[PDB]
């Protein structure tokens, strides 16, 4: 139900666009509502392995929203909670996902939480993913920028 | 800007520290290729400068120390640590020269960790980094760094830190005593485990730890330090306790070699004079283990009558037992490691309430080890084994391959690791020692590791699965003890030998079948639960079409003759041993089969269904018609093979003739049931 | 190809011949100025023998034209320096490389 | 039997090592448990806990850690054995001297939370038989021998305040997993020995019922009623009925074993041994029921 | 080894030890107030 609410509220690019259909009095709380929705989703998914494993099917849903200017921190926290718990998501993570996260670093600046996410992508429960380590090395180090 | 400005620019200090954490993450767990790539970014000169930089912030100093350990030492240290639990002692003259106490009932204790050790340990392999060589596969080796210079630098830095700590400077290096000592102690512990330090270096380390006890200034053991430093001191003392245990094992093996030689010479002389009555000749007509049990059964003075050993030899053995107890400190200012460790641990525990559970566990494990030394040796003897000097090169090669396999237990499976595993198995099977010394192989426990690898993969890697299955089949076929060892995991294999056998090669069901062949004891120890599980699998196989065949476009039939045949031959080996029928299992299997009649297939089904001859004729017509056969498996042949296997199994379940003559009611009942199931006329029709 | 810019004159009489082992010090940098490799940091001269495809083509083409004691700049084009694939994690695709090479000894 | 001196040297050395370890090392007796406990129980020069107390708190912490299954730890097994072996070790005067020394040795343990540690470890095992539960039961018997009233009170108070059902669920599962005789297994063994087990966990069953008997020793009516019913708990488990159920299964097995040997005049050694151990278990069960119902 | 010779302007040429433009080690020709010559290159504006 929360996911459906987020998807339906995400179809508007900005508050003014939402105001063109719901009015200004309803638009002044659009950003607050979406931030609360992501905060509740994070509280609902923190620490539950079964719930984090539920995201092994729709990971692109979370990744494609990383570039949104609103609730950027909440969505990043949701991704961090999923990745720190579910090894299946690491087995489903692909190159386009890693390139998207690096572009997140490139566009939103030097944030240590993105670095912690990349660190978490490598090893989970004492087992390392060679493919992830190689893709990160190939797509992050040689640029030297 | 100068990197020292990060002491005030905290945002960049944190970002760079997490960057170093990411470097360790990417090169973690044996990724030597990434370690080489990282060598282009963080070079040796920078690392060495960072080690001696006294103004560096604590987090950066710790990060660079851990980066150096991760890049250069982690893989070698881990492989050596894995190899440290075994004691393969060659019978060389250096081993012969080993004694419990130095020549200079009980004498003064020697220095721990100094002396001659003959236990086999594979050498480390390193490759020089280079980024201009033509780009070429064999696994890459770890980068090489000057170890003698690194160990000298570490010793000098630790000594300087010790002196500064004695001075109690108000500006400790790194901002805190923890940041001053923990990285250095981690580096020293890693180098100690890798065994780089020599005798003089170990003596210097022992002098800094305790200059008064380890004499042939003030120590670390009496200075107030935090829990992390206490933990590193516990790791060091654990290392030296392990070295003492290894020394005891090597001395015991040397004495065993000398005493066995004396025993053989004495027995040869006694037999020589005896050749010139059952009591006199019983010794030489008994198995050698019983012979040596009788020869060594003279410990008590109330049974020293039957022992023919001379009193001088008995005295020699009693003298060695006495000096073994003395070396273990069993009574017949601290001056020994055991008393030093006990005093330090008790003082620490009664001075403050320890909050670190890891530290608490470490100190109580060490205390238990000091108090119980004989039991530790007793539990370590099963992993000790003496080998001939001519098999050293093959044993070292086998240890290298086993180390590679063990290094493959902490990495996600891939095509390259699969190829490495396959070639390692081939190299192991190409070694004569693997067949000459089966007891040593069981003590090494390769089959447990292979089974654990197999369950971790569980089909994505059929070549790997069939390679593991062939290895275990060979292992069972070497000796009966291996077969008995594998029989304990029969249920473990069966629960994973479900649908998805693979249409490739040997399967866990095949290894399980190979683990019970020609063994009456294991056949009689075969549990009924395993047989009900197998019959339940066969029943499931007998009701649905084969999904792989359906995915390959074969015509649909409501059963799987191939899978049913595979379970049938397993029951054939389970019920027929050494040319005779085991009636307990035959009766159980037959009763289960009749309790589940749908296992017999569309034929013999009842309430509609033709006999065996009609089924065979239909199969023949299917074979003669290509459209009904294929879309390589031929359905007509599979069906005939299935019914042939079923009839073979029922025939082998038949009661014995001596039982029929004895008139056993159960035997007559079983034969009557089998006769009712299989008419004679159908048999003659098929034979015709 | 390879361009050679001399920085310090050599002997100018003794050139590398077939089969000889050359021992050199080098520093390898990218065209953007970023340094990626240097043997001087390891404090160990790099040794290789001529004509056995042991190094990238441009490097040995440059070193073949250098005399004993000479210091020179070698420029290597992408078509010979690792080509289109580059070096995973160290050198990006289509990188033109710059080498500061000094020929210390032969055999 | 080729003579020993014709064997290769390394193989003979390996056989020597196995024989030496089997005949000389294990047979040695070394008693250090009392000295170790004495050393750990002394402070020196709110009272911070002494080292033994911190050890017990550490094991209670790992017992209370929320995890699906408790991992095996040799360190805990070793210290549990040491603690159990350090607590037990004719005229009126020395009989009383022995009782007082036993009470002091038990006080050194039960005054540092050992009873609660035992209950927590038993609840943590969740009814899975093994060395962990066997060591815990042995320690509980060691600290409960002589039906110490103070220990009984501490256990009852802890159970009533926690109101946890895991303890009795584990006890019920263990009682349901206790094994009895098996004629099919006996026949299989007879054939195996003819080519040229039965009640393996009898010691575990005996110590389980000895522990239950010691919980009610001394006519503890409060503990007898608590065993019959747990008022404060959400669910109630009747241990008495489970005991009768096991007694019935044992009786039926004994009856079948008697009919099997009734026809034959001679009874072999293995049959006599299995009869003896079955009778010993039945004796322990009868004693436990007697302690359940006395008081009355 | 670094070695350059040339002219510098009083105003603007204040090279401090340590860090600076690009990689540290600023000398003559590393800014627009100085004009150096090292034997092989003409240095100005941190460009050789």
């Amino acid at each position: 139900l929360v996911l459906n609410c987020i998807d339906r509220l995400n179809v508007y690019t900005t508050a003014a666009h939402f105001a063109e259909y719901a009015g200004e009095e309803a638009a002044e709380s659009w950003k607050e509502i979406v931030n609360l929705l992501y905060e509740l989703l994070a509280s609902l998914i923190r620490g539950n392995r079964a719930n984090c494993a539920l995201f092994s099917t729709n990971l692109d849903w979370v990744v494609s929203k990383l570039d949104r200017l609103e609730a950027s921190s909440g969505i990043l926290e949701v991704l961090y909670c999923v990745l720190i718990e579910s090894p299946e998501v690491l087995n489903i993570i692909q190159e386009n996902h890693i390139k998207s996260i690096i572009s997140l670093l490139d566009k939103h600046g030097r944030n240590h939480k993105v670095l912690d996410v990349l660190c978490s992508l490598c090893v989970c429960n004492g087992v390392a993913v060679r493919s992830n380590q190689d893709l990160i090395t190939e797509n992050l180090l040689p640029g030297r920028e | 800007m100068d990197i020292l400005e990060l002491s005030e620019r905290l945002d960049l200090q944190r970002f760079h520290s997490h960057t170093l954490r990411l470097y360790r993450a990417v090169c973690a767990l044996g990724n030597n290729r990434v370690a080489h790539a990282l060598c282009s970014h963080v070079d040796q000169a920078q690392l060495l400068h960072a080690l001696e930089d006294a103004h560096l912030p604590g987090p950066l100093r710790a990060g660079y120390y851990d980066l150096l350990i991760s890049i250069h030492l982690e893989s070698a240290c881990r492989s050596r640590r894995s190899m440290l639990s075994e004691y393969i002692v060659p019978l060389t003259p250096e081993t012969r020269a080993i004694t419990l106490f130095p020549p200079g009932n009980a004498r003064r204790h020697g220095l721990p960790g100094v002396g001659v050790t003959t236990s086999l340990r594979p050498p480390h392999h390193f490759s020089p980094p280079c980024f201009v060589a033509a780009l070429p596969a064999p696994a890459r080796l770890s980068p090489a760094i000057p170890l003698e210079a690194l160990r000298d630098k570490a010793l000098r830095m630790l000594g300087e830190a010790v002196r500064d700590g004695g001075q109690h400077a108000r500006d400790p290096v790194g901002g805190s005593v923890e940041f001053q000592f923990v990285p250095v102690l981690k580096l020293v512990s890693t180098l100690l485990v890798m065994g780089i330090f020599g005798d003089e270096d170990v003596k210097q380390i022992l002098k800094m730890i305790e200059p008064e006890v380890f004499t042939e200034e003030e120590g670390l053991l009496q200075m107030k330090l935090p829990e992390s430093v206490k933990l590193q001191m516990c790791n060091l003392l654990e290392y030296f306790c392990d070295q003492e245990l290894q020394h005891r094992v090597e001395s015991l093996a040397a004495f065993a070699e000398r005493y066995v030689d004396k025993l053989q010479a004495n027995q040869r002389s006694r037999y020589a004079l005896l050749m010139r009555t059952a009591r006199r000749t019983r010794e030489f007509r008994s198995p050698p283990q019983e012979q040596i049990n009788m020869l060594l059964h003279f410990k008590d003075e109330a049974d020293e009558e039957d022992c023919p050993l001379p009193e001088d030899i008995r005295q020699d053995l009693q003298d060695f037992h006495q000096d073994l107890l003395a070396h273990c400190g069993i009574q017949l200012k601290p001056q020994s490691l055991q008393e030093l460790v006990s005093h330090m641990v008790v003082r620490w525990a009664q001075e403050d309430y320890v909050q670190s559970p890891e530290l608490v566990r470490a100190m109580f494990s060490l205390l238990h080890r000091q108090y119980d030394g004989l039991g530790e040796l007793l539990r370590a003897l099963p992993r000790a084994y003496t080998i001939s000097p001519s098999s050293v090169e093959d044993t070292m090669s086998l240890l290298e391959c086993l180390g590679q396999i063990r290094s493959l237990l902490i990495v996600q499976m891939g095509p390259q690791e699969e190829n490495l595993m396959i070639q390692s198995i081939g190299n192991i099977m190409n070694n004569k020692v693997f067949y000459q010394h089966p007891n040593l192989m069981r003590a090494l426990g390769m089959h447990e590791t292979v089974m654990e690898v197999m369950v971790n993969v569980l089909i994505r890697f059929p070549k790997m699965v069939t390679s593991c299955c062939r290895f275990l089949c060979y292992f069972c076929r070497i000796s009966r003890q291996n077969q008995r060892s594998m029989f304990d995991h029969l249920s473990y294999l069966l629960e994973n030998s479900g649908i998805g056998l693979g249409m490739q090669g040997s399967t866990p069901l095949d290894v399980a079948a190979a683990s019970v062949i020609d063994n009456n004891e294991l056949a009689l120890a075969l549990q009924e639960q395993d047989l009900e599980k197998v019959v339940s699998y066969l029943a499931g196989c007998g009701l649905q079409s084969c999904p792989m065949l359906l995915a390959k476009g074969y015509p649909d039939i409501g059963w799987n003759p191939c899978g049913g045949e595979r379970y049938l031959d397993f029951l054939r080996f389970a019920v027929f041993v050494n040319g005779e029928s085991v009636e307990e299992n035959a009766n159980v299997v037959v009763r289960l089969l009749i309790r589940k009649p749908e296992c017999f297939g569309p034929a013999l089904r009842g309430e509609g269904g033709s006999g065996l001859l009609a089924a065979i004729e239909e199969a023949i017509r299917i074979s003669e018609d290509p459209a009904r056969d294929g879309p390589r498996v031929h359905l007509g042949h599979a069906i005939m093979s299935f019914y042939a296997a079923l009839i073979d199994l029922l025939g082998r379940c038949a009661p014995e003739m001596h039982l029929i003559q004895a008139g056993k009611g159960e035997a007559l009942r079983i034969r009557a049931i089998l006769r009712s199931l299989v008419p004679l006329d159908d048999l003659v029709g098929i034979i015709s | 190809g390879v361009e050679i810019e001399t920085i310090s004159p050599g002997d100018g009489r003794t050139f590398p011949k077939k089969g000889q082992t050359c021992v050199v010090h080098y520093t390898g940098m990218l065209q953007n100025g970023k340094k990626f490799d240097s043997s001087r940091d390891r404090n160990k001269p790099f040794k290789f023998r001529i004509g056995k495809q042991e190094v990238i083509k441009g490097f040995e083409e440059g070193a073949a034209q250098m005399s004993l004691g000479q210091r020179a700049k070698l420029t290597c084009t992408p078509d010979v320096a690792y080509g289109a694939t580059g070096h995973p994690g160290v050198i990006p695709p289509n990188a033109t490389l710059i080498f500061d090479v000094e020929l210390l000894n032969l055999e | 039997m080729t003579p020993l001196y014709n064997l290769p040297t390394h193989r003979a050395c390996n056989m020597f090592l196995e024989s030496y370890k089997a005949a000389w090392i294990l047979t040695e007796d070394h008693s250090f448990e009392d000295r170790m406990i004495d050393d750990l129980s002394k402070a020196g020069e709110e009272k911070k806990p002494d080292p033994l107390h911190q050890l017990v708190l550490h094991f209670s912490r790992t017992a209370l850690t929320e995890k699906s299954k408790l991992d095996e730890d040799y360190l805990y097994m070793a210290y549990a054995d040491i603690m159990a072996k350090s607590c037990h070790l004719v005229s009126f005067e020395e009989k009383e001297m022995e009782k007082q020394r036993l009470l002091y040795q038990q006080s050194r343990l039960h005054t540092r939370g050992a009873a609660e540690m035992v209950l927590q470890m038993i609840s943590a095992c969740k009814g899975e038989t093994g060395a962990m539960v066997s060591s815990t039961l042995k320690l509980g018997i060691s600290i409960l021998n002589g039906g110490n009233a103070e220990v009984q009170q501490k256990m009852l108070d802890y159970l009533k305040d926690k109101k946890e059902v895991g303890f009795f669920q584990s006890i019920q599962a263990l009682m349901q997993t206790c094994s009895v005789l098996d004629l099919n297994a006996f026949e299989r063994q007879n054939k195996a020995e003819g080519l040229g087990k039965v009640m393996a966990d009898d010691e575990f069953t005996q110590d389980l019922f000895r522990f239950l008997q010691l919980l009610c020793e001394g006519h503890n009516n409060d503990f007898q009623n608590y065993l019959r019913t747990q008022t404060g708990n959400t669910t109630t488990i009747n241990i008495i009925i489970c005991t009768v159920d096991y007694l019935l299964r044992l009786q039926e097995s004994i009856s079948d074993f008697y009919w099997y040997y009734s026809g034959k005049d001679v009874i072999e050694e293995q049959g006599k041994r299995n009869f003896s151990k079955a009778m010993s278990v039945a004796k322990q069960v009868f004693n436990s029921l007697t302690e359940y119902i006395q008081g009355p | 080894t670094h070695l350059r010779v040339g002219w510098a302007l009083t105003e603007g040429y204040s090279p401090y030890p340590g860090g600076g433009e690009g990689w540290g080690g600023n000398g003559v020709g590393d800014d627009l107030y100085s004009y150096g010559f090292d034997g092989l290159h003409l240095w100005t504006g941190h460009v050789a």
